[PDB]
Order: C-alpha cells, then structure tokens, then sequence
C-alpha cells in the first residue's frame, strides 16, 4: 500500500 | 461559531492500515480501503459493518463512489483499478494500463468516466461501461498524489510530489493551468471555483486556479510525509477538514483560517477524512497502529 507507507526524505 | 464534533462510533475490522474513507453520494454508506487489500462498506449513520469486498492482489490506496452510489472504484499497488458492484460485492471490470502503483481514483459526476493517478507519473481516463483506457496524460514528473473531477466533469485537477497542481480539460486532455514543496492532495470546492491543495510543508491552500492565486492558508497540523485527504465541510458552518500526522482531525474556520476543533481518538496518523453530504458527520481513518475508522457528529 503506497498511501500508508509514505515516501522521500 | 465553532463545530462540536463528538465521537459516536469506532469501526474496527481492517487488519492493516486504513488508507481512504468515502461517504456514498446518497449518504447511506461509507466505503473504506486498506493496506490489507480489502474494501469494507459500513452504515454512514450507525457505523454498522455491511460487507467486505476482496479481489486486489496488493494494498488499496484509494476508493471512490459512482454518483448513483451503486459502484466503487479502487486504486491498488497491484498496478490496477477495479470497478465493483456495491450490491453483490463483485468485481465487474479490472482497469489495466498503469506501469506502477495506482495511488488515487475518482468517477466524474456523470459516472461514465474514471480518472486515475499513479506512481508511473501519469493520469489516465477510463470508460466505466467498457473498462477501456481513453486518455493517458503525461501529467507529472513524480508520483500523482490526487485526481479530481469538477462540478460538471469538464475539468480534472491533478497533484503530484513534483510540487505542481495541473488543471486539465477532460474531452481534449489539454493542460489549461499549472499552479506553481510536494503536493500531497488536491480537490475542487463544491462550486468548482476553487481548489484546495495540501503540501508536505504542513500547509493547506485555497486557490482561485484561473487567477492563479492562493486566497487562504491553513496550518497548525502535521503533514510532511503522507498524502492526507482534506475536505470542505458545508452542511452546517463552513469548515476545512483534514487528518494530521499528530493523529488528530483538524477543523478550520474557512474564512478566518483559525483552528476551531481538533478531534482526538486515533492512535496513528489520520490519513483520510470524509464529510457526509447531508449531515454534520465526519469519518476519519488511521494507519497501521490504529486500523479503525471513527464517526464524529456535530450541531453545525
């Protein structure tokens, strides 16, 4: 799941 | 005037992070999507669990309703979108075309089209009746965080981690406007005259898109990591609603930009909030350490 993970510093 | 949202129900059932919550246009239901690869339907007024809808191979990032409340569309990490019949809970069509995780989705007001945004940096337009891709926009240079149709479905607003908000003409696929920090969320105001955009610098912005001007700035919440949904609450007083990385739901006075209420109940980041179309009802959903949806009700 992309939304629940988040991303880039 | 300040709202008085009070916790009414906690909707437990998801086994992993909840990613999105949406009320049906008819005000009867709530749909939730989750990292557990499931969609749950619940009663919008009582929080009563109704159904589990399964089919996706990986976690679901978004879910959206058709105008007649009979269909749902989901955006999954499996690189697909699925149109479901809410009555049977069965997958009618599987929308294939995206080369990476499908992050966001929406039907148009007519519910004959579906707009989708993905990590493949594109925005796709699909036909509901055939499950065919009609237009593939090379919309952005980083993952597409949000996609939304306006009041008449003539415009599509998209956002992305590239830091841009783009307004597109639906039938021609042309870019009409590019508004110049990662943009984590975007949507049109109910009247379609404004856009509300969240950026990863703990900021919400109300824009008059044609004039290319920011009219209001909303802050005080935490948002530097997640693509958190934000809303216009119009059934009572006029408020801006949004989840936060501090596990609260924030409510701002639309005119003064002052925080009017912080809703405490969640034990993880509030990734999504939805406002009931007819009653002063807010649904909030949280991530991995919480996995529940909460329903809050107010006088105004």
């Amino acid at each position: 799941c992309a939304r629940s993970e988040g991303f880039y510093t | 005037v300040k709202p008085n949202y009070a916790l009414k129900f906690t909707l437990a059932g998801h086994t992993k992070a909840v990613s999105s919550v949406k009320f049906s246009p008819n005000g009867e239901w709530l749909a939730s999507s989750s990292a557990d690869k499931l969609i749950k339907i619940w009663g919008a007024y009582d929080g009563k669990f109704e159904k589990t809808i399964s089919g996706h191979k990986l976690g679901i990032s978004d879910v959206a309703w058709s105008s007649d409340s009979n269909l749902l569309v989901s955006a999954s990490d499996d690189k697909t979108l699925k149109i479901w019949d809410v009555s049977s809970g069965k997958c009618l069509k599987t929308l294939k075309g995206h080369s990476n995780y499908v992050f966001c989705c929406n039907f148009n007001p007519q519910s004959n089209l579906i707009v989708s945004g993905s990590f493949d940096e594109s925005v796709r337009i699909w036909d509901v009746k055939t499950g065919k891709c009609l237009k593939t926009l090379p919309a952005h240079s980083d993952p597409v965080s949000a996609v939304h149709f306006n009041r008449d479905g003539s415009l599509i607003v998209s956002s992305s981690y590239d830091g841009l908000c783009r307004i597109w003409d639906t039938a021609s696929g042309q870019c009409l406007k590019t508004l110049i920090p990662p943009v984590s969320f975007v949507k049109f105001s109910p009247n379609g005259k404004y856009i509300l955009a969240a950026t990863l610098d703990n900021t919400l912005k109300l824009w008059d898109y044609s004039k290319g001007k920011c009219l209001k700035t909303y802050t005080g919440h935490k948002n530097e990591k997640y693509c958190i949904f934000a809303n216009f609450s119009v059934t009572g007083g006029k408020w801006i609603v949004s989840g936060s990385e501090d596990n609260l739901v924030y409510i701002w006075n639309l005119q003064t930009k002052e925080i009017v209420q912080k809703l405490q109940g969640h034990t993880d980041v509030v990734i999504s909030t939805a406002c009931h179309p007819t009653e002063n009802i807010i649904a909030s959903a949280a991530l991995e350490n919480d996995k529940t949806i909460k329903l809050w009700k107010s006088d105004c």
